[PDB]
């Protein structure tokens, strides 16, 4: 039930590389100090997204495993990931707490961000259920790996060894799991169900982009290898 | 061509 020396050492590896991250409270201090117009909005969400591949690229090159994987199958894990790792992050900033009324004001300023109706939401949708999980750092950090070591991802030519590296990290979370949450014996299932959501938003993150209300739709080199655009 | 993922891969 409890973790393991290895797991112990695992978690807190992984911890330290995903804390190399832009600060929650650095993003929503931006949001929350002035309303911008769906043009700056959509600037500040295009240099969001390239440094957040750049720190994803990082990350997943101290992933256990990683580097002896075939390249083009770590570039095809990194290409399916990016988009719902992107979400997963805005997810968990979204649900951290915030003093009274703050967090209303930065929902109210991410749906009039420039994003189309149609997108609201089915994100918000999936930031609250995000939210009722009630995850610790520890479980964002692991899940965030998991979705990147997915072996059901498109182009991936050998899968068993991407099983391999993903099937650890599935056991500490489960471990976590029943650590954090013993009341809720569901909590593990609970989690890897919220996979499945994130997996949608990667359907349609090009229309998505593509929809935000600007007259031009600019994107980084980087931001156009990782997303369907331009 | 994914020349950038491959080069902050590769790195
Ligand atoms: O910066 C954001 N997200 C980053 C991206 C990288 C990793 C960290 C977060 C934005 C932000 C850009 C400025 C206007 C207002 C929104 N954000 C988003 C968001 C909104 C739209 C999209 N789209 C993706 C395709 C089309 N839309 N992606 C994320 N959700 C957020 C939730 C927060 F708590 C939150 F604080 C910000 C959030």
């Amino acid at each position: 039930m409890e973790l393991t020396p290895d797991q112990q050492t695992l978690l807190h590896f992984i911890m330290d590389s995903y804390n190399k991250q832009r600060m929650p409270q650095e993003i929503t201090n931006k949001i929350l100090k002035e309303a911008f117009s769906a043009e700056e909005n959509f600037l500040i969400l295009t240099e969001m997204a390239t440094n957040h591949v750049q720190v994803l690229v990082e990350f997943t090159k101290k992933l256990p495993g990683f580097q002896t994987l075939d390249h083009e199958d770590q570039i095809a894990l990194l290409k399916g990931s990016a988009v719902e790792a992107m979400f997963l992050r805005s997810a968990e900033i979204f649900n951290k707490k915030l003093p009274s009324g703050h967090s209303d004001l930065l929902e109210a300023r991410i749906r009039n961000s420039g994003i189309s109706d149609e997108y609201i939401t089915p994100m918000f949708s999936f930031y609250k259920s995000i939210g009722e999980l009630k995850m610790t750092q520890e479980e964002y950090a692991l899940l965030t790996a998991i979705v990147i070591l997915s072996p059901d991802r498109q182009y991936i030519k050998d899968r068993e060894a991407v099983e391999k590296l993903q099937e650890p990290l599935l056991d500490v979370l489960q471990k976590l799991c029943k650590i954090h949450q013993p009341e809720n014996p569901q909590h593990f299932a609970c989690l890897l169900g919220r996979l499945t959501e994130l997996r949608t938003f990667n359907h349609h993150h090009a229309e998505m982009l593509m929809s935000w209300r600007v007259n031009d739709h600019k994107f980084t080199p980087l931001l156009c290898e990782i997303w369907d655009v331009q | 061509d994914h020349q950038l993922l491959r080069y902050l891969l590769d790195k």
